């Protein structure tokens, strides 16, 4: 993700 | 033929080598047109009064054995990043899945916030397919890719600065 970085693996 | 595009990485002071990319233009030609054009810049200034250009941006969050991170170009967080068609864009398709090392996708916030924020896999990452938007894959300088991965953490915090010191079109 882009902004809130959140569990796991995300982007 | 699909666009081929490069960095050049600088890993801290170390030049790193080139990563070679193909975008496909053939399944997502709107993703692909908006990494190919920030890597050459040729868009200009963009509305946060910021290059569309990847070149000197870092790769901010790296994470071993899942992806690295970067495209980043206006804050250099996570935090910014901007479109070439105006902020972000609509997800082009989902197609393509996340198959395997070496694939590029795009990094959002949810559906249809796609700016300039991109990952390259370094792993097979399924989880993801249907929610981020594969646009290409690396054919040249997966080692260097391999050597970013290295300076990278659990927590995605690189103890190096990751730099796109060059960038552009072959
Ligand atoms: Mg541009």
């Amino acid at each position: 993700t882009a902004g809130l970085v959140l569990a796991x693996l995300l982007v | 033929a699909n666009p081929k595009v490069f960095f050049d990485i600088l890993i801290g002071k170390m030049k790193a080598g080139r990563v070679v990319m193909e975008l496909f233009a053939d399944v997502t030609p709107r993703t692909a047109d908006n990494f190919r054009a920030l890597c050459t810049g040729e868009k200009g200034i963009g509305q946060a009064g910021k290059a569309l250009h990847y070149k000197g941006s870092a790769f901010h969050r790296i994470i071993p054995g899942f992806m690295c991170q970067g495209g980043d170009f206006t804050r250099g967080n996570g935090t910014g990043g901007e479109s070439i068609y105006g902020a972000k864009f609509q997800d082009e398709n989902f197609k393509l899945k996340h198959t395997g090392p070496g694939i590029l996708s795009m990094a959002n916030s949810g559906p249809n916030t796609n700016g300039s924020q991109f990952f390259i896999c370094t792993d097979k990452t399924a989880w993801l397919d249907g929610k981020h938007v594969v646009f290409g894959k690396v054919v040249d300088g997966y080692n260097v890719v391999k050597a970013m991965e290295k300076v990278g953490s659990e927590r995605g915090v690189t103890s190096e600065p990751v730099v796109i010191e060059d960038c552009g079109e072959i």
